[PDB]
Order: structure tokens, then sequence, then C-alpha cells
């Protein structure tokens, strides 16, 4: 239940098909990496709370916690958890992603698919979104945030 | 099943890999979620 970045397991051998973000107690990872299944935490379980298809997100265990934003200008960091390899912060300007309903910050990294779920954070240490639903162009992953 | 492992703390790192792009691209998100480009 510890605050931190998670892999997120799949068991022949074991496989990461993604990452979470524990935060004020509760479990926020992309709805495809889970597709909104429970998991496991030691001998515990942690139950979906709340998910949507359309912005590829769920929480287990409460509410969506995380609300900050990319403020536009400024470069953040993926905190990439690759499968097999330590965490890792990588540094980028997000461009953007124009749609009718508004603009979102998107960031033009290309990590295994088992890095969905990585948070992007800002410079105060702050999780804007999750990374790993995106396009092809070299892949561009939306910072998908929730809304708290 | 899956389960949970943790590998570390949400925390900025001042000594960070620097790199990639910064484009800008139009896009529609569907109602399954998945973003497309736009023109």
């Amino acid at each position: 239940t510890t605050d931190g970045v998670y892999r997120v397991m799949t068991r022949l051998g074991s496989t990461q098909v993604g990452v979470g973000v524990m935060q004020e107690g509760v479990f926020h990872t992309m709805w495809h990496v889970t597709k909104g299944a429970a998991l496991r935490s030691g001998e515990g379980r942690l139950d979906p709370y709340w998910g949507d298809v359309k912005q590829d997100l769920v929480s287990y265990c409460g509410p969506w916690k995380l609300d900050a934003a990319w403020d536009g200008l400024s470069e953040v960091q993926l905190l990439a958890v690759p499968p097999g390899e330590r965490a890792k912060n990588i540094q980028t300007l997000p461009g953007i992603f124009k749609t009718k309903d508004g603009d979102i910050g998107a960031v033009a990294l290309d990590y295994p698919a088992g890095t969905s779920g990585s948070p992007i954070l800002d410079k105060s240490g702050r999780v804007i979104g999750l990374y790993g639903n995106g396009v092809v162009i070299s892949y561009v992953s939306a910072i998908t945030q929730g809304k708290r | 099943d899956m389960y949970i492992e943790r590998a570390g703390d949400i925390t900025w790192e001042k000594d960070a890999e620097v790199t990639g792009n910064s484009p800008r691209l139009d896009v529609a998100l569907d109602e399954s979620g998945d973003f497309s480009l736009v023109e």
C-alpha cells in the first residue's frame, strides 16, 4: 500500500504487462494494462473502484487521486519502469495532441509495451499523467490524466 | 493472475537522461479510447 511506482506482473513464467502509481492508498494504472482485473499485492487483493475505457484509466481501492497537469511550457520526466530494468527517469519537453476538445500534452518517447502506466512527473514530483496511450506518426504517448 | 511489485519512489531526478522531440499533432479520440491522426 506504500506510495510509489509499481510493476504490474502476470503469470508459466512471469511477464510485466505494465506499471502503475500508488498514491493516497489508491492504485492507478491504464485500463488496457489490467482490463479491470483484480490485483494481488502480497497476501492482499486490490479491487477496481473506478474505470473508464475512453480515458484508458482505472483506479483500485478508491477514487482517482492524481490531479496535477502539465503547465504547457516546462520539461517533464517519464519515470519509466521497463520490464527487467530498474526504474529510471527520462526528461523531455512534451509536444501536444490538439483535439476538438482541447490540447493534451504528449511525449515522443518509445519504451517497451510493459512500460504502459509509468507516470510522467512535473518538476515538483507530482504525477501529471500516465504513459502508454498514444498514436504513431515513432510512437507518441498522450500524457493521460484522470479527474480528482 | 496479476500482481504488483514496488519498483521505486515517485521522484524527479536531477541527473536524468534527456531526450525526445515535442511534435504538435492533430488527433481524434474515439469511444474505444484510441487516438488517431486527423488532417
